C-alpha cells in the first residue's frame, strides 16, 4: 500500500478528533478527489465523503474534509460510541479506477467499564458421550477490548490447554471474545477442580463450575 | 437532441438540451398542410377540437413565466429560497442521479404551494418595489 | 437505499476457477455501475475491477488482468425505474494470498465511486480437504433461577473452512442470541457456539431446537439443550 | 449551500393521459379513386419523416388491453359508416310483399 | 417517442385478422386475460400467410328508380355456371403456422391437456369468417381448421363454405342499416392474415379437458394488434428545481 | 387575495393584488376536465366558440406589453411623459382615493392615443435607437 493513514487515532467522546491521510506526490491529494470510509471487518462498509468536503446523504454533519498540496484529512467533532473501527481512504479521478489506502485503527475512549455476561458451561450428558472434554467460557461486552485467560486445572500451571482468540468488536459497540479447551477425557481426569480466571478490572464474582457432578 | 431525446439522461444532460422539448411541442411533424365538397368530415372536427387542447397545454406554463420574470428565456432563476422540508438531497446529487422523470413525481405534490409561493416574492414583491425604487 | 443479495460460501483448493455471483434488487441496474473488491490477512484492501452494466466500458488492475475476467446480463424492469440484474466474477490460477473476504458494490451516479455494500463472501483458497460441524447442545449455565433467565445454547466443535451460519429454530429464534467469534484452532481447523438468555425457572414447554448449516459440507445436525443438567445455576 | 428556486421550460417529462387525436394518410389513387368511405375528400396528410427518436434508459409500461386509442377507433369508424350513405337513397318504401320460386333447375 | 403511428389499415372482419404489424421469430400472445378461460385472446403472427379471395359469379347491372330521382342497384343475372365464392388457402404453409400456436399453447397453458372444437353456435357473422373483400361480403367456414387436433409440438386447394349476404348493418345497426351494392364482374384479393381471435371452454373446474375455438366476438380487440404497442401521454414543459443561483436588482 | 378581491380597495390596495386576477382569468374554477356516443351536442359547440373568446380577450392585451417591453412582468413602467392634458390629479390622490374602477372610465377616451404614443417612445424610438448604441 502506497497511500499511507496514521494506522492508530485515539479519540474521547464528545471531542474533535483529526485523521492525517498522507500519499506519495503520484497518487498525491491535490488533483485526485477524496473519500473516506467506515469498515467494520466482517460487517457492510459505510460510505462517509462521496467527493471531499461533501458527505453521503444520511451521514451526520460532524464529519468533514479537508485536501492540501498532496495530503488529505477527516474531522470527527463529538465522537460517538459507534465509531471505534478500522477505517479506509480513497483516491480516483474520472478517468481512472480507485486507490486504497492502508487502514487506521480508531479507539473510542470515554466509556464505561461495562461489566460482562460471563457464563462456564460445563460437559452434558451428550459431550461427555461423543469422547469430548470441553469447557468454555463466554463474554459479552466489556469495554475496553482487553483479555486475561486463565484455566486452572487444581490450580495448577495449565500448559497443553489453552486456546485463546482475537477480541471482535460486538453489537453494542463495545467487544466479544472466545475461550476454548481442547482436551481428551485421559488428561481431563487427571484434574477435577476446574476455576476460571478472567482477569478484568473488578469483583471476584467468578463462575466456578465443575466439568464432574 | 431529438423530442424528448434527453429523458432518459440525467437532469444535468437534460438541462443541456430542453429547447427541442419545445420546438417540436407546437409546429414539428403534427401541424402539416391541413388541407362532395365541404370540410365538416370526422377528421375535420377531430383536429380543431385536438388544436383547442393543444394551445391550453402551452398557454397554462406560458402564462406562468409570463408572471416570474422567466418569460425572456427558457432557464431562469428566481428570488424564492427552497424551504428544506420539501426536498433534502443535495443540489449536485439529483442532477446526475435522480433524473427530472422521478423528480417532477417529487415536486407534483407541493407544486401548487412553489407556484403559490414563486409569485410573490419574484413578482408581487420584487416588481411590486420598482414602484417606488424607479425614480431616485 | 437499495438491497443487494450476495451469493456466499463458495472456495476451492489453488490453481482451480472460482465462479462468485450477485443478485441486484430494488434499484435500476441499467445506469448504475457495479465495483468489486476483495481485502486479504495483511489488512491491505486490494481494489479488484470495475464495470458498467449499461455499456461495455471497464477499467482493471494490472495484477487481476488475465486471471480475473468479468460478466454482466440484461436489466428486468419491475416499474418504470426499478429492475433486477446479476454480476459474475471469475478468477483463475488463485493461491494462498488470494484467500479473503470479496464484495459487490452499487454505484452512485465523480461517479465511478460505489454507494453500498453487500453481505460479504469469504473466500478460502486452500488445498485442504472439507470438514463438517461437529454440533454439540451445551448444558444449563451458571447463572440464576430469578425469573427464569438464564443461559442455554450450543457449541460447534471442529469444520473446515468458514463462513457457517447458525439460527435457532429455522429463522424464528432471534433477539436475546449472541453469535460467538469462529476462530481457528491449532490443528487448523475452526470453532464455535451459541447462546440463548430466555425465562427458563424449570426445564418444560419451551423450543431448544437450533439450525446448522454449511455448502461444501451440507449439515443438517440439529441438537436441543440438555434436560440432565450438569450446573448448579438452574437448580438454586 | 444556499438552495434557490430555478425554473425550468421545456422540461422532458411526461403523465399517462388520453386525448383527442386525428388522420395521417399519403395520396392513394388521387385521380381515379378520389374518396374511400375512410379518408374521404378531406383527410389530414402525413408527413414522410417521423420522429424515430428512441429513449434509452426509460422502461415505460405499457398498457395493452386497457389502452384508451383503441375505443378511439372503433367510435370513429361507426360514426363514419352513419355518415357515409346519409346523402344517398333511402330503401324504406323498397321493403314490401315477396312471393317466389326457387331456379330454372333444381338445385344442381 | 412518435408523433405518428404506423400504418394501420382499418380492419372489417371476425375470426381473422387482414392488415397490420406482424412482430418477428415469434408468435405474439396478446393477454387481456388468460388464467381465467371466459376471456378473449387474440395472437399476431410471426410471417404473413398469404389469402386468395373471388367470386366466379359474373352480374350485371340492374337499377329501378324509387319515387323521384332516387336510383337503386341490385344483382342483375348470373353469366355462367352457378358456383360458390371460393376463397381458397395453402394446406401446408397454415400447417407450419399452425406448428408454433399448439408449442406455444403447451407452454403458456397446462401439459398436454386436451384441446380441440370448432366455432360453437352464434349467428353468420359472429362465428364464420365475415369479411369485406372487393365490394361483397365473404362468410366462409372456420371448420376445416380445427380439424386437425394435435398434442407434441398454383397451390393446394383448401376452401371453406362460402356465402354471399347484401343486407348488412354490421357491429348491429339498430338504427342505419345498409345494403351492399353486387360489384360488375373481376372479383380479386391481394390480402393477408395479420392474426386471430380465439375464446374460453366454459368453467369446468380442474379436468384434463379443455377444447379451445375460435369465439372472438368483438370489433376493439381487431385493433388491439395495432395499438398494443402504442400509449398517448400527456407533456409538462414545466420543471422546478433547486440549484445555487438567484436573481438581484 | 382572491378573483378581482382588490375590485373594492383603493388603486395603492389594487396594484399590491393584481396577480390572482390574471391567474384565475384563464385556467381556474373554468377550465375544468371537459370530457349515443358523439361530442357535437349543445354543450360541444358552446364550449368551443367561448374557447375562442376566451384566448382573444387575453390576446389582445398580450400582444401590447410585448410591444412595450412589458410583456417580462406585472407591472413594467414605460419613457412615456404624461401629457397635464388628459388628467389634472396628483399621482398620491386616485391611488386611495378614485380607485382604479373609476379611473379606467376616466382615461378610456384617450386611451387608443396613449397606446399610439406608449408604442414609439417605448419602443419605435428606445428599440430603434439600440441598432446603432448596441456596438461601439
Ligand atoms: C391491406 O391494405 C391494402 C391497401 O392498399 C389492401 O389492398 C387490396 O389490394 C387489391 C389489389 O390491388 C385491391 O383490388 C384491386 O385494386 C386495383 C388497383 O387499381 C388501380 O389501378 C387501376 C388501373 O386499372 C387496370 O388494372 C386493374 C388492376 O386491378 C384492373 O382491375 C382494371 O380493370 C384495369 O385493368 C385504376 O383504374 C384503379 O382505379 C387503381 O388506380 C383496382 O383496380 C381494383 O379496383 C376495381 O374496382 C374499383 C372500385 O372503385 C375501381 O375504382 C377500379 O377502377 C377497378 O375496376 C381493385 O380494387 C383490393 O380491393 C384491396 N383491398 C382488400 C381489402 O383486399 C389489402 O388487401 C389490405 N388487406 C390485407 C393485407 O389483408
Ligand atoms: C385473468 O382473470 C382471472 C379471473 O379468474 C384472474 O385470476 C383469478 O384470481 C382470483 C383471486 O381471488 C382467484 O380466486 C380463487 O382461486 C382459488 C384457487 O383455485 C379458488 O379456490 C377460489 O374459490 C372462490 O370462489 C368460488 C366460486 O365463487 C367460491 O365458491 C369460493 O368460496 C371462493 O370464494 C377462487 O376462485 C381466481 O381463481 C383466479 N383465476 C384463476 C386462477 O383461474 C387472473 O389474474 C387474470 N390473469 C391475467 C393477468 O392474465
Ligand atoms: C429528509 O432528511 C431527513 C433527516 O435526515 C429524513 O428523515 C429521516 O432520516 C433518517 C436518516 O438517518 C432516516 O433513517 C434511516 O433509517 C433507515 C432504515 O432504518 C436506514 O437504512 C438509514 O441509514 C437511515 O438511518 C429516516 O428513515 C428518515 N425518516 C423518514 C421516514 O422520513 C427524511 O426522510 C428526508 N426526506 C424526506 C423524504 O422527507
Ligand atoms: C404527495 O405526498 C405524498 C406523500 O407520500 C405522495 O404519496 C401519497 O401516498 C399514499 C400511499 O401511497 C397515497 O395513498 C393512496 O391510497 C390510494 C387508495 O385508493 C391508493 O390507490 C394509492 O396507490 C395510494 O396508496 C396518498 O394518496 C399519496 N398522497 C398524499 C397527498 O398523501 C404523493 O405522490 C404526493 N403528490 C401528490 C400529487 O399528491
Ligand atoms: C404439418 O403436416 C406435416 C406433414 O404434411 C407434418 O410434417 C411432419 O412432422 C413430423 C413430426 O412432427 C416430422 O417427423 C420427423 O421427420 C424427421 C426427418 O428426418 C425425423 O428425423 C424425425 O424422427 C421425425 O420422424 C416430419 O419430417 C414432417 N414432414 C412430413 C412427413 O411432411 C407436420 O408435423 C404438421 N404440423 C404439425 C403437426 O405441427
Ligand atoms: C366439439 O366437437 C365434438 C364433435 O363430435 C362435439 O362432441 C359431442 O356433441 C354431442 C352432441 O351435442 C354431445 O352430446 C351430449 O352428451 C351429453 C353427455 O352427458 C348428453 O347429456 C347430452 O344430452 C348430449 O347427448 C357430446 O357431449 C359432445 N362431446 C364432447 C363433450 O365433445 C362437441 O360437443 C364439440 N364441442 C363444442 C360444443 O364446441
Ligand atoms: C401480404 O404479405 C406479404 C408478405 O410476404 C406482402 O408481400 C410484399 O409485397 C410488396 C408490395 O406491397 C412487395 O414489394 C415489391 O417486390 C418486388 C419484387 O422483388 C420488387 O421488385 C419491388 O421493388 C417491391 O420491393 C414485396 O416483395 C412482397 N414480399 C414478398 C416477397 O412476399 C404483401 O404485400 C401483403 N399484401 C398486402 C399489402 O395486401
Ligand atoms: C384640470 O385642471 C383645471 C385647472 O385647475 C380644471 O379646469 C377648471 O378648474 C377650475 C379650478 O378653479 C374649476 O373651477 C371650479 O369651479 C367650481 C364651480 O364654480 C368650484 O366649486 C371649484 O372650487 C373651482 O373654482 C373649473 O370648473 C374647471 N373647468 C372645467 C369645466 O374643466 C379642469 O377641469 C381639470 N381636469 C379636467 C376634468 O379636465
Ligand atoms: C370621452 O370624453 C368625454 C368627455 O366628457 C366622456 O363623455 C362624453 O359625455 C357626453 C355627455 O354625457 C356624451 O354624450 C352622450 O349623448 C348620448 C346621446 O344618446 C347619451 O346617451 C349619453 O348618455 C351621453 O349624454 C359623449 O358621447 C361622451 N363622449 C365624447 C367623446 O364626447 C367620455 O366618457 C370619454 N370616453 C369615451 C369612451 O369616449
Ligand atoms: C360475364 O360473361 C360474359 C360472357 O362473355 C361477358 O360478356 C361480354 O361483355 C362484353 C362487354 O362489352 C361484350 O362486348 C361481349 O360481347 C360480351 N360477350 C357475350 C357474348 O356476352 C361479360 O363481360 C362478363 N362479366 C362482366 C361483368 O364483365
Ligand atoms: C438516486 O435516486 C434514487 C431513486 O430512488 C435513490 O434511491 C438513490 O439513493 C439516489 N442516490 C443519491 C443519493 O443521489
Ligand atoms: C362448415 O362445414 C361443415 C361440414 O359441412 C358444416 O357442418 C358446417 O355447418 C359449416 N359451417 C360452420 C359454421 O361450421
Ligand atoms: C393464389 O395466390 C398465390 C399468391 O400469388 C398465387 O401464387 C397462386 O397462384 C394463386 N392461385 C392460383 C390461381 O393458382
Ligand atoms: C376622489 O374621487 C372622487 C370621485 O368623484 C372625487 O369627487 C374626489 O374629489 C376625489 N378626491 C381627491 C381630490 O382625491
Amino acid at each position: 500500500s502506497v497511500l499511507t493513514q496514521s494506522a492508530s487515532v485515539s479519540g474521547s467522546l464528545g471531542q474533535s478528533v483529526t485523521i492525517s491521510c498522507t500519499g506519495p506526490n503520484s497518487v498525491c491529494c491535490s488533483h485526485k478527489s477524496i473519500s473516506w470510509y467506515q469498515w467494520p471487518p466482517g460487517r457492510a462498509p459505510t460510505l462517509i465523503i462521496y467527493e471531499d468536503n461533501e458527505r453521503a446523504p444520511g451521514i451526520s454533519p460532524r464529519f468533514s474534509g479537508y485536501k492540501s498540496y498532496w495530503s488529505a484529512y477527516l474531522t470527527i467533532s463529538d465522537l460517538r460510541p459507534e465509531d471505534e473501527t478500522t477505517y479506509y481512504c480513497c483516491s480516483y479521478t474520472h478517468n481512472s479506477g480507485c486507490v486504497f489506502g492502508t487502514g487506521t485503527k480508531v479507539s473510542v475512549l470515554g466509556q464505561s467499564k461495562a461489566n460482562p455476561s460471563v457464563t462456564l458451561f460445563p460437559p452434558s450428558s451428550e459431550e461427555l458421550q461423543a469422547n469430548k472434554a470441553t469447557l468454555v467460557c463466554l463474554i459479552s461486552d466489556f469495554y475496553p477490548g482487553a483479555v486475561t485467560v486463565a484455566w486452572k486445572a487444581d490450580s495448577s500451571p495449565v500448559k497443553a490447554g489453552v486456546e485463546t482468540t482475537t477480541p471482535s468488536k460486538q453489537s453494542n459497540n463495545k467487544y466479544a471474545a472466545s475461550s476454548y479447551l481442547s482436551l481428551t477425557p485421559e488428561q481431563w481426569k487427571s484434574h477435577r477442580s476446574y476455576s476460571c480466571q478472567v482477569t478484568h478490572e473488578g469483583s471476584t464474582v467468578e463462575k466456578t463450575v465443575a466439568p464432574t457432578e | 437532441l431529438g423530442f424528448l431525446g434527453a429523458a432518459g439522461s440525467t437532469m444535468g444532460a437534460a438541462s443541456m438540451a430542453l429547447t427541442v422539448q419545445a420546438r417540436l411541442l407546437l409546429s414539428g411533424i403534427v401541424q402539416q398542410q391541413n388541407n362532395h365538397m365541404l370540410q365538416l368530415t370526422v377528421w375535420g372536427i377531430k383536429q380543431l377540437q385536438a388544436r383547442v387542447l393543444a394551445v391550453e397545454r402551452y398557454l397554462r406554463d406560458q402564462q406562468l413565466l409570463g408572471i416570474w420574470g422567466c418569460s425572456g428565456k427558457i432557464i431562469c432563476c428566481t428570488n424564492v429560497p427552497w424551504n428544506d422540508s420539501w426536498s433534502n438531497k443535495t443540489i449536485n446529487e439529483i442532477w446526475d442521479n435522480m433524473t427530472w422523470m422521478q423528480w417532477e413525481k417529487e415536486i407534483d405534490n407541493y407544486t401548487q404551494h412553489i407556484y403559490t409561493l414563486l409569485e410573490v416574492s419574484q413578482i408581487q414583491q420584487e416588481k411590486n418595489e420598482q414602484e417606488l425604487l424607479e425614480l431616485d | 437505499e437499495g438491497q443487494l443479495v450476495q451469493s456466499g460460501a463458495e472456495l476451492k483448493k489453488p490453481g482451480a476457477s472460482v465462479k462468485i455471483s450477485c443478485k441486484t434488487s430494488g434499484y435500476r441496474f441499467n445506469f448504475y455501475h457495479i465495483n468489486w473488491i476483495r481485502q486479504t490477512a495483511g489488512r491491505g484492501p486490494e481494489w479488484m475491477g470495475w464495470i458498467s452494466p449499461y455499456s461495455g466500458d471497464k477499467n482493471l488492475a494490472p495484477a487481476f488482468q488475465d486471471r480475473v475476467i468479468m460478466t454482466t446480463d440484461t436489466e428486468v424492469p419491475v416499474t418504470s425505474f426499478t429492475s433486477t440484474g446479476a454480476a459474475y466474477m471469475e478468477i483463475r490460477n488463485l493461491k494462498f494470498d488470494d484467500t479473503g473476504t470479496y464484495f459487490c458494490a452499487k454505484g452512485l451516479l465523480s461517479t465511478w465511486l460505489p454507494y453500498l455494500w453487500g453481505q460479504g463472501t469469504l473466500l478460502t483458497v486452500s488445498s485442504a480437504s472439507t470438514k463438517g460441524p461437529s454440533v454439540f447442545p451445551l448444558a444449563p449455565s451458571s447463572k440464576s433461577t430469578s425469573g427464569g433467565t438464564a443461559a442455554l445454547g450450543c457449541l460447534v466443535k471442529d469444520y473446515f473452512p468458514e463462513p457457517v451460519t447458525v439460527s435457532w429454530n429455522s429463522g424464528a429464534l432471534t433477539s436475546g442470541v449472541h453469535t460467538f467469534p469462529a476462530v481457528l484452532q491449532s490443528s487448523g481447523l475452526y470453532s464455535l457456539s451459541s447462546v440463548v438468555t430466555v425465562p427458563s425457572s424449570s426445564l418444560g414447554t419451551q423450543t431448544y431446537i437450533c439450525n446448522v448449516n454449511h455448502k461444501p459440507s451440507n449439515t443438517k445436525v440439529d441438537k436441543r439443550v440438555e434436560p440432565k443438567s450438569c450446573d448448579k445455576g438452574l437448580e438454586v | 449551500a444556499k438552495k434557490w428556486v430555478t425554473v425550468y421550460y421545456g422540461v422532458p417529462v411526461w403523465k399517462e393521459a388520453t386525448t383527442t387525436l386525428f388522420c395521417a394518410s399519403d395520396a392513394k389513387a388521387y385521380d381515379t379513386e378520389v374518396h374511400n368511405v375512410w379518408a374521404t375528400h378531406a383527410c389530414v396528410p402525413t408527413d414522410p419523416n417521423p420522429q424515430e427518436i428512441v429513449l434509452g434508459n426509460v422502461t415505460e409500461n405499457f398498457n395493452m388491453w386497457k389502452n384508451n386509442m383503441v375505443e378511439q377507433m372503433h367510435e370513429d369508424i361507426i360514426s363514419l359508416w352513419d355518415q357515409s350513405l346519409k346523402p344517398c337513397v333511402k330503401l324504406t318504401p323498397l321493403c314490401v310483399t315477396l312471393n317466389c320460386n326457387n331456379v330454372n333447375t333444381n338445385n344442381t | 417517442t412518435v408523433q405518428c403511428t404506423h400504418g394501420i389499415r382499418p380492419v372489417v372482419s371476425t375470426q381473422l385478422l387482414l392488415n397490420g404489424s406482424l412482430a418477428e421469430e415469434e408468435i405474439v400472445i396478446r393477454s387481456e386475460n388468460i388464467t381465467d378461460n371466459a376471456k378473449t385472446i387474440i395472437v399476431q403472427l410471426n410471417e404473413a400467410v398469404e389469402i386468395n379471395c373471388t367470386r366466379p359469379n359474373n352480374n350485371t347491372r340492374k337499377s329501378i328508380h324509387i319515387g323521384p330521382g332516387r336510383a337503386f342497384y341490385a344483382t342483375g343475372d348470373i353469366i355462367g355456371n352457378i358456383r360458390q365464392a371460393h376463397c381458397n388457402i395453402s394446406k401446408a404453409r397454415w400447417n407450419e403456422t399452425l406448428g408454433q400456436i399448439v408449442a406455444k399453447l403447451e407452454e403458456q397453458f397446462p401439459n398436454k391437456t386436451i384441446i380441440f372444437n370448432h366455432s360453437s353456435g352464434g349467428d353468420p357473422e359472429i362465428v364464420t369468417h365475415s369479411f369485406n373483400c372487393g365490394g361483397e361480403f365473404f362468410y366462409c367456414n372456420t371448420t376445416p381448421l380445427f380439424n386437425s387436433t394435435w398434442n407434441n409440438t398454383g397451390e393446394q386447394n383448401i376452401t371453406l363454405q362460402c356465402r354471399i349476404k347484401q343486407i348488412i348493418n354490421m357491429w348491429q345497426g339498430v338504427g342505419k342499416a345498409m345494403y351492399a351494392p353486387p360489384i360488375r364482374g373481376q372479383i380479386r384479393c391481394s390480402s393477408n392474415i395479420t392474426g386471430l381471435l380465439l375464446t374460453r371452454d366454459g368453467g369446468r373446474d380442474q379436468n384434463g379437458t379443455e377444447t379451445f375455438r375460435p369465439g372472438g366476438g368483438n370489433m376493439r380487440d381487431n385493433w388491439r394488434s395495432e395499438l398494443y404497442k402504442y400509449k398517448v401521454v400527456k407533456i409538462e414543459p414545466l420543471g422546478i428545481a433547486p440549484t445555487a443561483c438567484k436573481r438581484r436588482v
